């Protein structure tokens, strides 16, 4: 089972908004290389290879994990779409 | 009220059978001991079989040999049963070599005689040759461990030659006995018996002192708790070709490359001794 | 797709009688049907598998 | 091609009894008698 | 809370486990009760072979 | 073996080729006399390097060999080689087939004075180096630059000269003294195959 999930469950009326959040939350940190991200580096998620501990490249556990943090704010008409990503844009460049 | 070191007896016939007792052990230790050997000498014994067999014009497992009675696949199945004996520790490999023909049913004996190898089931039929029949092969017998199938090591000593399931472990079977045991005062002490069925090539003390020796080397690993290659140095291009090329590829071969023979390599000179010895100041 | 092949179950210089096996078919041993193979069976459950 | 036995390969035997292969052990963990014959084939009481 | 859901003085079998499983998916959640559920199983087997 | 001493010849050219040679240590070259009495470098024979190659396909050598430096080497006979050794040869004289194309490229390439800083360069990294307090240096004559650089010693004097004046190089008692790599790498532009 995923962790948390009963918790994020929780944060929502509808499991199937959690999964929008995870979602969308998943494709802003891929198009903006996860520079984006709301944790801390010991906080990030870690992946096993043959040479040692490297970064999760599965970005729906970091959305997931970000959730569960608390830090990140969901919702509808927060803001308009283009002002966001352009915000996004420049706050994080490509 | 502490046990002593327990008496133990041999008891041999020939190199195929053996039984090893030893008692009195305490109450358990029959299966705590006599349980983990027969897991080793089932699994870990090292031993030899037939990895290769080529066949005088024969292509593959599935032909057919005029004069033969016996298929090819059924031939490397007789094959398979062959017990071969190195006496020579050192000797990883042998092949033999075997020719026959004429109304003669062929055996092991039949096999070219090879130093420090002896055949111990020298009554093992192979093929049944009539009037006209050739067999002429080279078998290939390799020393290893455990079982390793014929898609595995994929072994071939020329092109025609077929691969064979490699059944390495001489041990044949392992079974053990605890019994009950008395040392005067203390009672339901434990006897342990055991009994090991090999090939021949092995003998049972030996196949035991081996799985012994293995659990005890396996033992050890409980005792602690918790040189780079050139081409990666990122040295000149030059001295990557040269010096990869020239048989090193590491600074631990740098090292070992003394004045006349670092010096002495034709694409080194003076360009070459500047970026190593800057390499060696940038590491030390 | 698979192997039809006949082996031989005599050796030469044989006596046989009229209606004697000469050569096994596939699937057969020694003139007996053999769709199979003889193991020795336990009848028991084994960690789930 | 020569085809070994192996994992999913299906089995079974005239009384109606079938199933696939799941698990090929080595011979150290077989069950065996106690003169040290190892079994060959394990089948599950629960299905009959 | 696990002392509360099982029924020890009675041998467990399809219906008790299933309650069980129920129980424990109303008090503990998802994860804990799948953690329940391969611990069942592994030890359900463990014993399931050597019960002879 | 062998030891032969500086402008000595291991063999003639038009002399019987009933010998192999592989050479141990030193650095040997291969040269032609031309009709107007020029000498010319046809390649660089190497430690390790295999040559005398005509023993091989003729019955006399084609060109002349002479050691640039005291070179010890080995003879040996081409009809006792067995696998491995005709293996070597194959590997060495493919070797030596790169190593004299990207010469013969070298000879075509730039100027005189870029052609002279890239046998510099090249010279650098032979037997037939060394190195000092003053820094790295070659023991070469400009009448064998000259022979290595397709030109005559006078305009190698001259071109040496001009760099002496630039302070790139220093030169006395057949002795030259590359005081500054970077720009006779600058000048050379392209490395010459030194392996």
């Amino acid at each position: 089972a995923e962790p948390g999930i009963d918790k994020l469950f929780g944060m929502v009326d509808s499991k199937y908004r959690l999964t929008v959040v995870v979602a969308k939350r998943a494709q802003q940190l891929l198009r903006h290389g996860f520079k984006n991200t709301v944790l801390e580096p010991e906080e990030r998620p870690k992946m096993q290879t043959l040479e040692g501990l490297f970064d999760d490249p599965n970005a729906v556990t970091w959305a997931m994990k970000e959730l569960l943090t608390g830090r990140l704010v969901f919702g509808e008409n927060l803001v308009p779409e283009d002002r966001l990503q352009k915000e996004m844009e420049r706050l994080y460049p490509v | 009220s502490k046990l002593k070191a327990p008496v133990f007896t041999v008891r041999t016939q020939g190199r195929e059978y053996g039984e090893f007792v030893l008692e009195p052990l305490e109450r358990g230790f029959g299966v705590t001991l006599g349980n983990p050997l027969r897991r080793i000498l089932l699994s870990s014994i090292p031993g030899t079989a037939v990895t290769s067999v080529y066949i005088e014009d024969v292509l593959h497992e599935f032909s057919t040999i005029p004069g033969v009675k016996e298929d090819v696949v059924e031939i490397i199945l007789n094959l398979k049963e062959l017990v071969v004996r190195f006496l020579n520790p050192s000797l990883q490999t042998v092949t033999l070599l075997l020719k026959a023909e004429g109304p003669k049913e062929v055996k092991a004996r039949d096999f070219l005689p090879v130093a420090d190898v002896e055949i111990m089931n020298p009554d093992l039929h192979i093929a049944t040759l009539e009037e006209g029949g050739r067999l002429n092969m080279e078998v290939r017998v390799d020393r290893g461990v455990g079982y390793v199938p014929a898609e595995k090591h994929g072994i071939k000593d020329r092109i025609n030659a077929i691969p064979v399931d490699a059944v390495f472990s001489p041990v044949r079977r392992v079974a053990f006995q605890v019994e009950d045991t008395r040392l005067g005062q203390r009672t339901d002490l434990d006897k342990l018996t055991l009994r090991i069925w090999t090939d021949g090539s092995v003998t049972p003390l030996e196949a035991l002192n081996q799985a012994v020796e293995i659990l005890r080397e396996h033992l050890t690993y409980f005792s602690n708790p918790q040189d780079l290659p050139l081409e990666e140095l990122g040295l000149s291009t030059r001295v990557l070709h040269s010096l990869k090329e020239e048989g090193i590829e590491s600074v631990r071969a740098l090292l070992a490359l003394n004045l006349k023979d670092l010096k002495n390599i034709p694409g080194i000179g003076e360009r070459s001794l500047e970026e190593i010895k800057e390499a060696l100041e940038k590491k030390g | 797709g698979t192997a039809l092949d006949q082996r031989p179950r005599v050796v030469v210089g044989q006596r046989v009688r009229k209606g004697d096996l000469l050569a096994d078919g596939p699937a057969s041993e020694n003139g007996f049907l053999a769709l199979g193979q003889n193991v020795l069976v336990a009848i028991m459950p084994f960690d789930g598998y | 091609q020569k085809r070994k036995l192996q994992v999913g390969d299906k089995l079974a035997n005239r009384h109606g009894n079938k199933g696939v292969v799941a698990k090929i052990l080595p011979v150290e963990d077989m069950p065996h008698l106690p003169d040290g014959t190892p079994v060959d084939v394990i089948l599950n009481p629960l299905g009959v | 809370v696990a002392w509360e859901l099982i029924q020890l003085d009675v041998p467990q079998e399809k219906n008790s486990l299933k309650d069980l499983v129920y129980q424990a998916f109303l008090r503990l959640g998802m994860e804990k009760t799948a953690r329940l559920l391969d611990a069942l199983k592994y030890y359900g087997f463990t014993f399931s072979t050597t019960s002879g | 073996m062998k030891r032969f001493a500086r402008k000595e010849t291991i063999y003639l050219r038009g002399e019987e080729a009933r010998t192999l040679y592989r050479l141990e240590e030193g650095l040997v070259r291969v040269v032609e006399l031309l009709p107007d009495g020029r000498l010319i470098t046809l390649r660089h024979v190497l430690p390790g390097d295999y040559f005398g190659e005509e023993a091989l396909e003729g019955k006399a050598y084609r060109y002349t060999a002479e050691a640039m430096t005291e070179a010890v080497v080995q003879g040996l006979e081409p009809r006792a080689m067995d696998h491995e050794a005709l293996h070597r040869v194959a590997r060495n004289l493919a070797r030596q087939m790169r190593r004299v194309q990207a010469y013969e490229a070298h000879l075509q390439t730039g100027e005189l004075r870029a052609r002279i800083a890239r046998y510099l360069l090249f010279l650098a990294d032979t037997p037939l180096s060394a190195r000092d307090r003053q820094g790295i240096y070659v023991t070469v004559s400009h009448e064998e630059i000259a022979d290595a650089t397709a030109s005559i010693r006078e305009s190698v004097s001259k071109v040496l000269a001009d760099l002496r004046r630039e302070g790139l190089i220093a030169t006395a008692y057949r002795r030259v003294y590359l005081l500054d790599l970077a720009a006779l790498e600058r000048e050379a532009g392209s490395a010459l195959e030194a392996a």
